């Protein structure tokens, strides 16, 4: 779903 | 407290004098009145209040010794009517008898107090706020006014502090127990209005000390306030302002579920009479209850916003080692890898419209994750909507730091602030 796909983008943003 | 000879207060759908002197108060049909003690004077001819002071007990003294206090909210100039705003003076309160007395007057960004004595001698004092500030503390925002008069000085206090002082040692007897007419009077657009609350008269010259106390008492509420000074509400679209980053606003970064920070656009014409930063910009946020629609200190909330018509939410990631991290902006979800619960706070002990947003594990967890703020991330240097542990220590330091980036204000659309171009 949208949430888990956005979470993946957020992980890049976190620098993880 | 003491020395109060008129005290106009809301009661049972009406405005009454609670001083004990029983002035007669006639509110005409065109005055909008609410139980937040707010009333609105419009351009309509029936938008007025007539107060008849008790002539017996109240007395005109040989020398001036009296004070007037109230809160007021004055709308922003219209961009297409700047010159009319600057030039056109209109009376809002008039109290004359036999061509002597006092009035409160407005000319655009200036509030004016005027005395006329029995010999026809006049003196004025005024307070004028700047109309070129990026962000104004005064324009279309509730503030507190007190005017004091003795045999030597007419003074205006704004929000407890002395702003203006006129020498009035040439003024003799002023007749101050005439009818008080609350009404917009002069050359005003159809659209002009004024809001007022807690209008009061005193039969002494109030001290700065007495005024500062009154400011704090009348400032107090269990509820939080919006940017304009009205009660903060659940289920209402608000833009977000940062008191430590006045010119910065939050926008969802493109194809990335974080809030980048951008610089506020300003008034785009050359007109060298006014300047302002746009307020109706950035994401439209909305506060939801976790568990009336008035937000109180210590309430648990969701901070949400509209991504087109979808309602999204503001989260912090459960794992973060650094002192500061970007918030996650994304659909409403149960996921247990993110905290979604915020406690809205008021750490300031002085009157403020700012609040703070404290992330917690749950409604009963004593532990504190951090406060929402803005931080400059080095990747390029670039500012993001963030959570920070650093504020947790700062917020305890007295006096409370007004300019911390954890200080937020909520801006709803208001008819007294227009910025279309």
């Amino acid at each position: 779903d949208a949430f888990s796909k956005l979470k993946e983008k957020f992980m890049n943003e976190l620098h993880k | 407290l003491n020395n109060i000879i008129l005290n106009l207060r809301y009661k049972d759908n009406n405005l009454i004098d609670l001083s004990g002197y029983g002035a007669k108060v006639e509110v005409y049909d065109g005055v909008e009145l609410n139980d937040k003690n707010q009333f609105k004077l419009t351009s309509s001819a029936n938008s007025k209040i007539r107060v008849t002071q008790n002539q017996n007990i109240i007395f005109n003294s040989v020398f001036l010794d009296f004070s007037v206090s109230f809160w007021i909210r004055i709308p922003k100039y219209k961009n297409d009517g700047i010159q009319n705003y600057i030039h056109n003076e209109y009376t809002i309160i008039n109290c004359m008898k036999n061509n002597s007395g006092w009035k409160i007057s407005i000319r655009g960004n200036r509030i004016i107090w005027t005395l006329i004595d029995i010999n026809g001698k006049t003196k004025s004092v005024f307070f004028e706020y700047n109309i070129r500030e990026d962000i104004s503390e005064y324009i279309n925002r509730w503030f507190f006014v007190t005017i004091t008069n003795n045999l030597n000085n007419a003074k205006i206090y704004i929000n407890g502090k002395l702003e203006s002082n006129t020498d009035i040692k040439d003024i003799r007897e002023v007749i101050a127990n005439g009818e008080i007419i609350f009404k917009l009077d002069g050359d005003i657009d159809r659209t002009q209005f004024i809001w007022m609350k807690y209008f009061s008269i005193f039969n002494t010259e109030l001290s700065q000390s007495n005024i500062e106390e009154r400011y704090k008492i009348q400032s107090y509420s269990e509820y939080l306030k919006d940017f304009w000074g009205n009660p903060l509400m659940y289920n209402k679209e608000y833009y977000m302002f940062n008191a430590g980053n006045k010119n910065s606003y939050i926008k969802l970064k493109k194809d990335s579920p974080v809030g980048e920070i951008l610089t506020r656009s300003k008034y785009n014409q050359n007109s060298k009479y006014i300047n302002y930063r746009d307020l109706y910009i950035g994401e439209k946020f909305i506060i939801r209850r976790k568990s009336d629609d008035i937000v109180r200190k210590e309430d648990y909330i969701y901070l949400d916003f509209f991504n087109l018509n979808q309602e999204w939410r503001v989260y912090t990631y459960k794992y973060f080692k650094k002192e500061e991290e970007k918030l996650f902006l994304a659909p409403i979800s149960d996921s247990d890898e993110f905290y979604n619960t915020i406690q809205i706070k008021e750490y300031d002990e002085q009157p403020t419209y700012s609040c703070q947003l404290l992330f917690k594990k749950d409604e009963e967890s004593t532990d504190e994750i951090g406060l929402i703020g803005i931080h400059r991330f080095y990747e390029e240097y670039k500012d993001y909507f963030c959570i920070s542990k650093w504020y947790l220590k700062e917020v305890k330091r007295k006096p409370y730091n007004l300019k911390l980036g954890c200080n937020w204000q909520f801006i709803p659309k208001d008819e007294g602030w227009t910025e279309l171009q």
